[PDB]
């Protein structure tokens, strides 16, 4: 899971 | 001033034109901005959205990693084409963002730039027709820790008929899984596959919000503050009629 | 954190069967202590109109006329601290002057976000999983739309379940008739009256947008630039379920 | 007609  | 695509008081947009219309996807995986990491997983979103929009009749064009001027150029040319025989226009952007900001490969621009050229005065052939925008990008760095629940002729505004869907609320992070793609795009593509032909757009995006809100939760054991976080999309609508795609 | 589950995990509709519909607080601003701002004649029609239809929908309505910015904030926080356990939802409407990112109280301006900030699930658990509705009649700027003629158990995000409906698009003027009231409110009242009980809110708001977009056009012969102008509302939804009032 |  990562952020944009 | 412009051609009437559907009668004045119709409850539904006329989606019975020769073509569904153009679907432009600006997919951004890598950046020439040192502080921006690659967006591994966005190609899964791009492929997935492209596939479902084709089954719905869109002529899909994917633009991989363009510079800001390139996006702006293709947007203008699109706004300059003749949309007389299309039901609508769909633009999607998969990239990094901040509040009021989207990143191209080289620099950032204002999200408003995506729909600016499609108001009825600038693009008469889509006048009275739905113009759709989907944005997968952060609108800030705030986190949502979630909470557990227990136990003859007529006139229209040139700004009408826009639907602008952001993966997240203004000010917040937006989540992406490196192997399955973004939460928003996973849910959007799944709902479009299941009822894209028969359900109206607002109802459909309501369930897309439910899916994103309920079936996803971040997992980042290495960074407690980023761990077990939640997310809900932000759907902005200026739609004056209901939108049901139907089948071409 | 933990709140009472008001409806089941996968329900397509919000649970509108609580003992009470909920509160509806209307901040009506007709007059201002800020010199540059003129009186909003016709707002009272909007306010009476909104109050009447909401009452038929079951809301316990409270009209707050001409409060100061801190008095609005205080009442908003008061509402946020009440126990909404037996309520279906909450509705807040504001009728006033505004600019982009700004709304006016009697004495000064504040950010629109202040209206919903206090109701995120973490701050108001008794409304957790329930729709929180905001209706705002005011300008979001000073731009004009000259229009065109067509011829020929489970976890949820704390920011979920908000519906924010502005009478106009960011950057734009919002129109009000001194005798019939604002365009947005008249269309909204007429629509709630006609089908508030049966259409889900986004379908209903779609027709509110249609009415506003089709049946109104400014009449200002004294000022060409302000004449024959058009308007469409801006509906912002974080709703995860359909909302049908029924009852 | 007036604006808000």
């Amino acid at each position: 899971d990562e952020v944009d | 001033v412009a051609r009437m695509p559907v009668d004045r008081n119709a409850p539904y947009y006329n989606m019975n034109h020769k073509h569904r219309g153009m679907a432009i996807i600006f997919n951004h995986e890598h950046f020439d901005i040192h502080s921006l990491k690659s967006r591994t997983g966005t190609n899964v979103d791009s492929d997935n959205l492209s596939k479902v929009l084709k089954t719905l009749g869109f002529k899909v064009t994917v633009f991989p990693n363009l510079k800001s001027e390139e996006i702006n150029k293709f947007i203008q040319q699109t706004a300059e084409m003749d949309h007389s025989d299309a039901d609508c226009l769909l633009v999607a952007v998969l990239t990094h963002g901040e509040l009021g900001m989207l990143y191209a490969k080289d620099t950032h621009y204002k999200p408003d730039n995506l729909w600016y050229y499609f108001t009825a005065d600038k693009c008469p052939t889509l006048a009275g027709k739905p113009k759709l925008f989907f944005i997968q990008a952060c609108q800030g760095d705030r986190l949502d820790g979630g909470i557990t629940l227990s136990r003859t002729s007529y006139r229209i505004p040139v700004h009408a008929d826009f639907l602008i869907a952001f993966s997240t609320v203004p000010g917040y992070f937006s989540w992406r899984n490196t192997t399955r793609g973004s939460w928003f795009m996973q849910a959007l593509c799944e709902e479009l596959r299941y009822a894209g032909t028969e359900r109206d757009i607002l109802t459909l995006l309501t369930f897309v919000c439910q899916k994103v809100a309920l079936d996803f939760e971040s997992n980042a054991p290495d960074s407690a503050m980023m761990h077990q976080q939640k997310q809900v999309p932000c759907i902005t609508s200026m739609l004056t009629r209901l939108l049901v795609f139907g089948k071409k």
